[PDB]
């Protein structure tokens, strides 16, 4: 299936996902594509920051869903 | 004729637990209130659970637990005594006499088991810094040598920071001292030490903690330099970072929604909690709210700091940390707490309308999801001061190269309108599959509310990846109006007139011979129905370089698992459907539930929940980053309060005439009337 990332430039990105791919794997889709490093990643979905070791079904991230980077503002 | 101590107390000895090593005795703080030994009234510790609780309170676990008799401690030099309940019958520590031995032995036994100048460095003068020192920043430290990110010394002489010595088993991995052993270099400092009034500087040399006069020069070298009252204006201790939290809990309860269900209906939650309260979402966060609205130096919610920490990577270690990520984590901990129950998430919860539209056929999708927090861009290229910044950055590069005082700050001044317009814009998406085309190519997305909030969330993006990949703070400022119309921001759905996107052997071997991968050679045998040779040569010529989504073919749980889901506010099938999706896996099951209700709700339905209103608002609070870092900062909030503006600085909350509404991090909108 697709999906969209929206990436911190405001430009968003499609990514060929299947539902049992982890969220590490969506990462590493993204430095695929982007370049973004996965340690540097941190998403956002329906108000919900996503976890590594799940996968996009367990959140029910469906086809043409749209996943958020965000970074930290640290204080 | 009454009832004797004596009598009481052999009574209701099982009861009298001695605790272990392994053991948590509650005796700093009360589990429902910040009663501490300290209290007029001290602290009754439950000699069966070593849970505490101040005088108004004991009487609850009295009622709720059965349990008597408590060592009673109050400090002011600490004066202890056993209270039995519920006539409050003292027993001294030495009051014990006549009764058996063994008696006196478990009771004593129990008690004693529950009540468990610097010099100037031979170095501060004589002291070489080496030249070209490295830049240490204000927070986040990590052992140059190991991974260690307490305990950490900066050597005075050239910048490292290594951790301290282990011996008993705790300390660091001795990199410091062997750095100090190989170099002769004499003076160290305890990051996380320096304040405007000294630090902890340790001499190797003297093997001693010493006094440096010289201090703010050595760590100069490294650039390192050293009112409101009554209820609902409580100040927040910090424990040591906790800012974010302090931030974010101030603005959480100055919302009604919020208020109403935790802090009115804090009763009905003391009476609901189970026999540990100190483990207890609601009670922990009733406990918060009810210190803030009340009368109460300020508060130290280390309680609450604990248990929503608890198991959290980030959450319960005591490094700086992001407001939005505290705010989406407690949000969630709420929902969590508050299936089938009164909900004021509701009071943030809105719906996203996404729609893409195929450029290249004009067909649309709308898709739609949840959320609490919209994301504001921040688009750099509408800064009204471009040159006015880059004078000042060519100054500041100057004024570091020399060394000097930096000149007075310049931010790029970011139009609100410029960032509301970049949310709304149509935005280009390029590699994708329109189902109409049956073709990669380029689609415009767009998003709207399908429901407007009744408390707006706004995140500014003020975020960026620099060059190898470090993220910058973009340092901004965006005037955010007092008065906010996004009505012009409502979705309208899918529209008459506007057409949708479509959804969804021997002939295999003889094809795979001719050069077409077995992989649409088989889709193609499949799609066509098989129909022979000829016509899946020609889907497989169509269709060999479609992905893979675009033609698809599909080619014993534990039982006190299941009942925490069910407690949770589930049925028994919907826990056991949870823990088949996801392996068996508790944690993940969880999270699969949430997600899913939804859509489980509506196969019920065949045979979310959201308050709509309009999107007209006022700015109520915002929650300020402040600093030039992304790895270090310092949070605030300003909240609007009996018509005036109030700043929250942990401990300090004072009236602000001149809130800095430009340079906020995440803004509060209330809907008006
Ligand atoms: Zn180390």
């Amino acid at each position: 299936m697709q999906i969209f990332v929206k990436t911190l430039t405001g430009k968003t990105i499609t990514l060929e996902v299947e539902p049992s791919d982890t969220i590490e794997n969506v990462k590493a889709k993204i430095q695929d594509k982007e370049g973004i490093p996965p340690d540097q990643q941190r998403l956002i979905f329906a108000g919900k920051q996503l976890e590594d070791g799940r996968t996009l079904s367990d959140y029910n991230i469906q086809k043409e869903s749209t996943l958020h980077l965000v970074l930290r503002l640290r204080g | 004729m009454a009832e004797l101590s004596e009598e009481a107390l052999l009574s209701v000895l099982p009861t009298i637990r001695v605790p272990k090593a392994g053991d948590r005795v509650h005796k700093d703080e009360c589990a429902f209130s910040f009663d501490t030994p300290e209290s007029e009234g001290g602290l009754y510790i439950c000699m069966n659970t070593f849970l505490g609780f101040g005088k108004q309170y004991v009487e609850r676990h009295f009622n709720k637990t059965g349990q008597r008799v408590y060592l009673h401690l109050r400090r002011t030099d600490e004066d202890v005594k056993i209270v039995i309940l519920p006539d409050y019958l003292e027993i001294a520590r030495d009051g014990l006499g006549g009764l058996p031995d063994i008696v006196r032995d478990r009771v004593t036994s129990a008690v004693e088991a529950l009540l468990s100048v610097r010099q100037v460095s031979k170095h501060a003068f004589s002291l070489k810094q080496l030249d070209n020192p490295a830049r240490i920043p204000p927070c986040g430290w990590k052992c140059s040598k190991c991974d260690m990110r307490e305990n950490l010394w900066l050597n005075l002489t050239d910048g490292s920071i290594l951790c301290g010595r282990r011996y008993d088993g705790s300390g660091g991995n001795n990199h410091a001292v062997e750095h100090y052993r190989e170099t002769g270099y004499p003076l160290a400092v305890k990051l996380g030490t320096i304040t405007p009034d000294g630090a902890d500087v340790y001499s190797y040399d003297e093997d001693d903690m010493v006094l440096d006069p010289s201090l703010a020069e050595h760590l100069s070298h490294f650039g390192i330099d050293m009112p409101l009252f009554g209820p609902g204006y409580t100040g927040i201790r910090n424990l040591g970072n906790s800012c974010y939290l302090n931030s974010v809990v101030q603005v959480l309860f100055s919302i009604p929604d919020f208020q109403r269900k935790y802090v009115d209906k804090l009763e009905k939650i003391f009476q609901n909690a189970p026999t540990d309260p100190t483990q207890d979402f609601s009670t922990q966060v009733a406990k918060l709210g009810h210190g803030l609205l009340s009368g109460e130096d300020g508060i130290a919610p280390r309680m609450f700091k604990a248990l929503i920490g608890k198991g959290h990577p980030e959450f319960s270690t005591n490094r700086q940390q992001d407001a939005q990520e505290f705010f989406l984590h407690l949000i969630n901990m709420v929902e969590r707490n508050c299936r089938s129950s009164e909900n004021p998430n509701e009071v943030f919860r809105f719906l996203v309308e996404e729609k893409i539209k195929c450029l290249a056929t004009e067909k649309v999708k709308y898709t739609q999801r949840v959320d609490y927090i919209m994301q504001l861009p921040v688009p750099m290229d509408a800064a009204l001061n471009k040159e006015e910044l880059l004078e000042y950055e060519e100054k500041k590069r100057q004024a570091e190269e020399e060394k000097m005082a930096l000149p007075e700050l310049v931010r790029a001044q970011v139009p609100f309108s410029s960032c509301l317009e970049a949310y709304g814009a149509p935005e280009q998406v390029d590699d994708f599959w329109s189902t109409a085309l049956q073709a990669k190519s380029v689609a415009v997305k767009t998003t709207r509310f399908a429901s407007f909030p009744d408390y707006l969330v706004i995140q500014i993006k003020k975020f960026t990846f620099g060059l190898d990949w470090v993220p910058k703070k973009l340092d901004v400022s965006i005037e955010m109006p007092e008065e906010l119309d996004i009505s012009q921001l409502r979705g309208t759905g899918l529209q008459p007139g506007e057409e949708e996107l479509p959804d969804i052997e021997s002939v295999i071997i003889q094809l795979v011979e001719m050069g077409f991968p077995m992989d649409a050679c088989r889709k193609a045998v499949y799609y066509t129905g098989n129909s022979g040779a000829e016509a899946a040569m020609n889907w497989v010529m169509s269709h060999m370089d479609d992905p893979d989504f675009a033609n698809p073919l599909i080619l014993p749980p534990p039982e006190d698992c299941v009942t925490t889901i069910v407690s949770m506010g589930f049925s028994r099938d919907q826990a056991l459907k949870a823990l088949r999706a996801t392996n068996n896996s508790l944690e993940r099951a969880v999270d699969w539930i949430f997600s899913h209700i939804d859509d489980l709700d509506a196969e019920a339905a065949m045979d979310p929940k959201v308050r709509d209103g309009p999107g007209k608002y006022q700015l109520f609070a915002f929650i300020s980053h402040m600093g030039t870092s992304t790895m270090c900062g310092h949070y605030v909030c300003h909240i609007k309060k009996e018509g005036r503006w109030v700043i929250y600085n942990d401990q300090k909350v004072c009236a602000s005439e001149k809130p800095p509404k430009d340079l906020g991090y995440i803004y509060f909108y209330q809907r008006v009337a």
